[PDB]
DNA sequence: AAGCGACTCTGGTGGGACTCGAACCCACAACCTTT
DNA sequence: AAAGGTTGTGGGTTCGAGTCCCACCAGAGTCGCTT
């Protein structure tokens, strides 16, 4: 089944920081590296015959200026600074003139501006339907990153810097009462001051019902600052609230989301494990929204403070098969180990089991994955083991059963700096580096990524079948097995057809519609993009007859809602009698609910025409065909595959795949299609952007 | 591709020199995919606003007029023997639009080609609100400035369209590799061939054009193929073709197209063996043409000489017939690294090592090997002796125990002595006259004895010809070549211990080059050389 | 079993020294030839990476913030090669040449008590050096040579492997007057250690029977001003450094006896 | 005067980039080369 | 008699070597101000 895929990609800078390949919902995998970080783009490419996987590139910069926590007044630190290192005492002295928290730059230290930490956002939080990156420097420079247009990274905002000046404005007192505000010129307190605004790590919540989202940031004093954002999130004008909660756990070392539902009652709580082993959920007693509720009182999951730092965190939501109900998973590297706890909620209220996972590595655990769908745990260490890790149901709690994965045999002897995940668990990607060769080093360091097949072909094309989440785009990774298949063997296999002709008679819903879809583009790019022609023109028809019944479906939807909400009389951005016109072009398709609907939106129609104009004639636009409109001028209007307005802007927005296209909504739409207008791409379910 | 990006991706397909309006137009008439809209004069308005509202893009005014583009289309794509030659058929080499002048070590990191760079204003503002609103139409920006308005994209777009979707923005390239790349970009479909970048775009040898050309190879930036140039002499130039990935098709040759349907034709017959005259019959083909085909299926090794008769086909007929050192050092823990690399040159002994298979042995990097050699030099615990193999001069290391008694000292002291020998017995139709190794001291000193010998020798090829086969007698694997033997020639020269003679002599309406070399005893007038160009003449004639 | 481990070096990591003054900072030392300060609290990147010529061992003196660094020869410019103090980086000094060397330092170690350090060579020389108060720029330091010193060499007398070099040698030992250091520039020790930097070229065609291996500093307070070194031969001999000792050190052993002798009895 | 801490002034080497010298390769015309 | 494999040519390709030259280094010198 572990085959590796054919494209290894290479990076520029040495690979930087915590645990640093992550591969979001998004299909974008991002690894945090000295000078940038770098993000991957899986695309379903359906323009090209190629096999490998269509990975496109773009990179965050790393910044420019280093970042200073702000500590008190500009003199006022420097005068501070002055007397530390200026200090008699060795001790005082060197623990400033070291520790580059007090230095993030120097007259011969290297800048730490490259990135500590990156994490994603759930989909749907930036200003497109994309998903936000969390990115941190080791300066401590903490940024929210989005990708509006294709080609550049944009920073949203800064929340170290905002964070700086609330705690300044409040004197670095959380509660104003509780604390004096002490002398800066007190190492204790001036390390205090820095200690209590450097961010360790830091994850965002699912998203909450309005969207919005938290973002829990770590520091290393145990405060955690729980920030709100509105979504679409845009800037420091969607930053809600921020709260901190003194967590007091000492050396924090990570944290992560815990997010659960039983009995439809919603509970949450931040797990936070100690660098000095413990591991404990707070429950998140402050938060604004309603929906929501929180865990009642911390428990403890690792008691021991072993100081086996925990370097990873991951949980999965799972049912169990005997205890009849869902329950969490909660999976976290310890060491060389991996400590789990499962969490369930019963009519005793929470009952947990725990238990290490041993014997997994001969070195400490450097990254951990988990398979959201299965719980499947991937553990890696830099002696380059990767372990595959099944949770196997018990008639309580679980057991975990392992083997290791053998990338001797895909890759020979290798360094693995992280693991990642695809979000339907169909690749691993791996940071591969030079291994030891017969005991020697290698001589020279040179970074990649690459990728295994965690599932045969006819695993991906099943689980699409029975696809719960029917939509493509959640599931880019599965048909990129179906798509090399196709690619490689130039049919589509039969079984897969003759299932997909079942589900199609038996349930066809859009969804495996589209589905077709795919596999015919990708059909036909395999067969070199007369037979062959004959068969080229016989698989296109097909592709038109599928891609021309999408169409109809979705204007059936358009002029189902034009019909609900109140008469458009001024016809205003729906070309609503066109759409009837070509709805009724044919008698071909039988369906009797759009011939009446657009009979009874035809008797409601004004018989005024208000007809779509050419903005380079200010002439009618027929509505003849679904791709474009045209004039006597000859002019050209691609339309809106949205709504069906023709895209005379000088910006519209564009299908991941380019396969389709849709309008900006404008003041003048109505909610209902500004809310029509957010809806994916109806060919391939891509963010249309 | 959508027709908005279109546009604004041939906007960045020119350099950082950019384009003039009219030049604009013309990039999006010859565009393949072709342009979508038919860019009437209110198009032309429409596609202004895009650049005009577009960030990225920023316009100029340039201190004088730019020259308008030619018919850029390199390729004859015709031919009247069967097939079509797609050879590189010329146009007129006009004054280039695009003069390569680097922009060096920019600050700001952008990069490229532009004789204006530091002398063009900006004029973006005079354009567009900082809005992004346009100021001005079409007509009348090009009215106001002329081709003086000059059109660039953020060096953002300008690498993107260089790299596309796939590639990787965080590669720095050096200027120079840039502006090959860049140089590369603005040609589309027809890429630049490399003989035709170092002759007349960069102005350099072709070893700078290759070896810039390598980081763009190593990166996999561009595509490599072999191409093909019809000179107006009728003869055709091999010459590389460089196409930037994006533009990269497959460009066949007449030759290869013909050769196929020979080798179909011969693996079709079940015998894989035709007579040469119906090989060229069932394709129409002359000799002249055929007599390539047939000797590049031969040198493909697809096919074999064959002759049989005409009653074994069914008299002697022609016929086709197709067919298809040193041991790792462990590092010990109880040694410094200069013991421990002595202690390898002295178990290799009277063979030596040489600096790149001790960094294998020693498993170093370059720099780390190449301080080794030089601080054991420097310590005169080990000397080093130069070996030529293959194209490179390498340096052998020997210990001293062994250096003296070894092969390379032995034999590079015999042709010392012997050179200061054959130095020391040095006496006391219109010619012009022209401006350490073992093997170098051979050859330097088989030349002096040939003129020493013979105080004439009548040309470079017969210098070459005993050579090589001296070198063979030797063993050599290596095949000296000519330009080797002219420098060679030209360093006996310089010091003076021969003349090379050189003229073209003309003869019953042809000419030949005469290349003599004599003893320095004599000039051009003697007597001698007069009765070589003589017999030369007379040779040549009818 | 280990609690933590990091992946300090791309090639074997040579040397450690752990810091006295705070223990969250390390210092190691490779033979990827760099030097790497480590906060224990954050590895996932060093405080500082200097990349250096091929090392051998690490001292780290108490009151000063860098680190003194032994070379292997292998890579270092002739005439350059020795023993240098590199500041950890904020006070952003260069590195102070404090010795050269022409062979291979192989052991270092700095006497906190002393303020001072040693180190052996292939050369056979043990010398010592008084490093200057390095929280003061050392460029000022216009003439080091006066601030070091041999404590002997060990030459080969004539008389690749052991038997056929001890049949044929012995080894001479000769040892500096460490008593005072007047008029030591030219007190002939001296002379022929400075002789010895710069010009003098090293031995291969023997087994290298003279070169020391292994040097250390008294760390106790009683024994303060002793050192201990041995090496190829076998041979470990132990020297006095009496001109280093002082009246302070009498006085704070004579203090700390006095605490001592009243805590345990 | 004798002494000090910047501020220079002077010979020497390596780091990465790059000139260097060589063989290797095209395709043609010359014709030596063969039944 | 009656003709083709065999070869030399001008120019481009390319391959790994040693070379370049600037920045940096270690030492010695200068000298405004102090002691
Ligand atoms: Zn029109
Ligand atoms: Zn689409």
């Amino acid at each position: 089944m572990v085959t590796r895929r054919e494209p290894a990609v290479k990076l520029q800078y040495a690979v930087s920081g915590l645990e640093p390949l992550a591969w979001s919902e998004d299909h974008r995998v991002s690894v945090s590296t000295a000078r940038s970080i770098a993000v991957l783009e899986l695309i379903c490419d359906v323009h090209n015959p190629g096999q490998d996987l269509v990975i496109h590139r773009t990179s965050v910069p790393a910044p420019l200026n280093s970042c200073l926590l702000k500590v008190g007044s500009k003199t006022e630190v420097a005068e501070c600074k002055e007397k530390f290192a200026a200090s008699k005492d060795p001790t005082v002295s060197q623990t400033f003139m070291l520790d580059r928290v007090f230095n993030p730059e120097g007259k011969a230290l290297p800048p730490m501006r490259g990135f500590k930490y990156t994490s994603w956002s759930p989909m749907g939080c930036d200003a497109n339907g994309r998903c936000l990156l969390a990115a941190l420097t080791m300066d401590n420079r903490l940024t929210i990153q989005a990708n509006l247009n294709r080609l550049q990274w944009v920073q949203l905002v800064d929340l170290t810097e905002i964070y700086g000046e609330r705690l300044y404005e409040t004197s670095y007192r959380l509660s104003k009462n509780e604390a004096p505000e002490g002398n800066l010129g007190d190492f204790a307190e001036f390390q205090r001051r820095h200690s209590m605004q450097t961010p360790v790590r830091m994850e965002w919540s699912g998203i909450c019902t309005v969207g919005s989202v938290l973002l829990a940031v770590l520091f290393e004093n145990g405060n955690i600052a729980v920030w709100q954002f509105q979504l679409p999130f845009v800037g420091k004008e969607s930053i809600s609230s921020c709260n901190t909660i003194e967590s007091g756990i000492t050396s924090p070392s990570v944290l992560f989301w815990w997010e659960y539902e039983h009995n439809n009652r919603k509970m949450s709580g931040l797990i936070v494990g100690s660098a000095f082993g413990p591991i404990k959920i707070l429950p998140v007693n402050l938060k604004a929204v309603k929906g929501y509720f929180t865990l009642r009182q911390p428990v403890i999951l690792w008691k021991e403070m072993d100081q086996l730092p925990v370097h990873s965190i991951k949980c999965v939501p799972l049912y169990h098969p005997y205890q009849k109900c869902s329950c969490s998973l909660v999976v976290a590297a310890r060491g060389s180990y991996v400590f789990w706890c499962l969490l369930l909620i019963s009519k005793a209220g929470l009952n947990v089991h725990n238990s290490h996972v041993t014997g997994l590595h001969s070195l400490p655990i450097v990254s951990m994955t988990a398979d959201k769908q299965n719980g499947t745990v991937y553990t890696c260490s830099s002696d380059g083991k990767v372990r595959q890790l099944i949770p196997i149901f018990t008639d309580v709690a679980l057991k975990f059963e392992h083997q290791l994965i053998k990338l001797s045999d895909v890759f020979g002897s290798v360094r693995t700096h992280g693991i990642a995940v695809s979000p339907c668990g169909a690749y691993l990607a791996i940071i591969t580096t030079e291994g030891m060769i017969n005991g020697l080093h290698p001589v020279n360091k040179n970074y990649q990524v690459q990728f295994v097949t965690l599932k045969t072909f006819e695993e991906a094309a099943a689980q699409l079948l029975e696809s719960s989440v029917q939509n493509l785009f959640k599931q880019v990774d599965l048909i990129d097995l179906v798509r090399w298949k196709i690619l490689k063997d130039k049919h589509i296999p039969q079984f897969l057809q003759e299932a997909l002709e079942k589900k199609i008679e038996s349930s066809g819903v859009t969804y495996f519609w589209r589905f077709k879809l795919f596999l015919l583009r990708i059909l036909y790019q395999s067969m070199q993009k007369e037979p062959m022609e004959e068969k080229l023109l016989e698989i296109q028809g097909k592709i038109e007859a599928v891609e021309m019944h999408l169409t109809r479906e979705h204007m059936k939807r358009v002029l189902g809602e034009v019909y609900l909400h109140t008469w458009i009389t001024e016809n205003t951005s729906i070309p609503t009698r066109g759409l009837c016109n070509f709805l009724m072009s044919d008698e071909e398709y039988d369906d009797r609910t759009a011939r009446v609907l657009i009979g009874h939106i035809s008797k409601k129609m004004n018989k005024q025409t208000f007809p779509e104009h050419c903005s380079l004639c200010k002439e009618i636009l027929p509505f003849t065909d679904r791709k474009q409109a045209v004039c006597s001028n000859g002019h050209i209007w691609l339309r809106c595959f949205l709504t069906y307005q023709s895209c005379q802007s000088l910006i519209y927005r564009r299908c991941l795949l380019h396969d389709s296209i849709a309008r900006h909504p404008a003041p003048e739409d109505p909610d209902w299609i500004k809310r029509l207008l957010q809806s994916p791409c109806p060919f391939c379910d891509s963010p249309v952007f | 591709m959508d027709a908005l990006e279109s546009l604004l991706d041939e906007v960045a397909l020119e350099g950082l020199d950019g384009l003039c309006l009219p030049a604009l137009w013309s990039r999006l008439e010859t565009r393949v995919p072709p342009f979508p809209l038919p860019l009437e004069p209110c198009t032309q308005e429409f596609l202004w606003r895009a650049l005009a509202t577009h960030p990225g893009i920023s316009f100029y005014e340039e201190p004088r007029e730019r020259p308008d583009l030619q018919l850029q289309d390199r390729y004859e794509e015709i031919d009247l023997e069967t097939g079509i030659l797609e050879s590189r058929r010329d146009p007129v080499a006009l004054e280039d639009v695009y003069p390569i002048h680097m922009i060096l070590e920019n600050k700001d990191g952008i990069q490229g080609s532009c004789r204006y760079f530091k002398e063009r204003k900006n004029i973006t503002n005079d354009i567009r609100t900082k809005s992004l609103q346009p100021r001005c139409t079409m007509v009348e920006a090009f009215d106001r400035w002329g081709k003086k308005l000059i059109i660039v994209a953020s060096q953002a777009m300008r690498y993107r369209a260089l790299i596309g979707q796939e590639g990787d923005p965080d590669l720095k390239l050096p200027d120079f590799s840039y502006c090959i790349l860049e140089r590369l970009g603005r040609s589309r479909w027809q890429g630049e061939l490399q003989r035709d970048l170092h002759t007349t775009a960069f102005k350099v040898d072709a070893g700078k054009l290759h070896y810039h050309r390598k980081i763009l190879n190593k990166n996999g930036l561009i595509t490599m193929q072999s191409h093909v140039i019809r000179l107006p002499t009728g003869a055709q130039q091999h010459s590389i073709l460089l196409l930037l990935n994006r533009f990269h098709v497959d460009r066949r040759s007449k030759y290869d197209i013909l050769m196929e349907k020979l080798s179909v034709m011969l693996s079709t017959r079940t015998n894989h063996i035709e007579t040469l005259g119906k090989l060229r019959e069932e394709l129409g083909l002359c000799e002249r043409t055929f007599k390539r085909l047939y000797q590049y299926m031969l040198n493909a090794g697809l096919a074999k000489v064959v002759s049989l008769r005409l009653q074994e086909i069914h008299v002697m007929v022609r016929c086709l017939k197709l067919l298809k050192t040193v041991p790792p050092v462990d590092i010990v823990f109880e040694r410094d690294m200069l013991t421990q690399t002595y202690d390898l040159i002295e178990r290799r002994g009277t063979k030596g090592i040489s600096q790149a298979e001790i960094r294998v042995a020693m498993n170093v990097g370059k720099l780390e090997a190449r301080m080794l050699c030089r601080l054991l030099q420097r310590f005169k615990v080990v000397k080093g002796f130069m070996e030529d193999e293959g194209r490179q001069r390498t340096t052998k290391y020997i210990s001293c125990v062994f250096a003296e008694e070894s092969d390379l000292s032995r034999q590079y002291q015999r042709e010392k002595a012997r050179s200061e020998l054959l130095t020391t017995v040095s006496l006391a139709a219109v010619i012009e006259e022209v401006r350490e190794t073992y093997r170098l001291l051979k050859r330097r000193n088989l030349i002096i004895e040939a003129v020493t010998n013979l105080r004439l020798i009548e040309s470079l090829f017969t210098i070459q010809k005993m050579i090589m086969d001296q070198e063979k007698q030797e063993g050599v694997s290596t095949k000296c070549c000519k330009k080797s033997i002219v420098r060679l020639v030209r360093n006996l020269s310089e010091e003076g211990l021969l003349r090379l003679y050189r003229t073209t002599v003309i003869q019953d309406g042809i000419k030949k080059k005469v290349d003599l070399v004599v003893h320095p005893s004599m000039d051009q007038n003697d007597p001698l050389v007069r009765s070589a160009i003589e017999q030369v003449r007379f040779r040549i004639s009818n | 079993y280990p609690f933590q481990c990091f992946l300090a070096h791309d090639q074997a990591v040579r040397t450690l020294q752990w810091c006295k003054a705070n223990s969250h900072f390390l210092v190691s030392a490779g033979s990827d030839r760099k030097i790497k300060f480590w906060d224990l609290r954050r590895p996932y990147e060093p405080i500082n990476s200097i990349k250096r010529f091929l090392s051998t061992e690490l001292a780290w003196l108490l009151p000063y913030n860098g680190v003194t660094v032994a070379q292997d020869n292998c890579y270092a410019s002739y005439g350059l090669c020795g023993i240098h103090y590199i500041d950890a980086g904020y006070l952003g000094f260069k590195a102070y040449f404090t010795a050269p060397r022409k062979g291979t330092v192989w052991s270092l170690s700095g006497s906190d008590w002393l303020g001072t350090i040693a180190a052996g060579d292939i050369s056979g020389e043990l010398i010592a050096a008084i490093l200057p108060d390095m929280a003061l720029n050392p460029i000022n330091v216009k003439r080091p040579v006066e601030r070091r010193f041999p404590i002997y060499k060990a030459d080969l007398i004539p008389y690749r492997t052991y038997t056929e070099t001890v049949n044929h040698h012995y080894l001479l030992f000769q040892d500096t007057d460490l008593g005072s250091f007047h008029d030591l520039l030219r007190r002939e020790p001296m002379l022929r250690m400075q002789e010895g930097e710069g010009h003098s070229q090293l031995c291969l065609d023997r087994l290298q029977l003279e070169a020391i291996h292994k040097v250390r500093f008294s760390p106790n307070l009683d024994s303060y001003g002793w050192l201990v070194s041995g090496g190829q031969s076998g041979l470990v001999r132990i020297h006095f450094v009496r001109g280093l000792a002082s009246p302070l050190g009498h006085r704070m052993q004579l203090e700390s006896r006095a605490h001592f002798n009243a805590m345990f009895q």
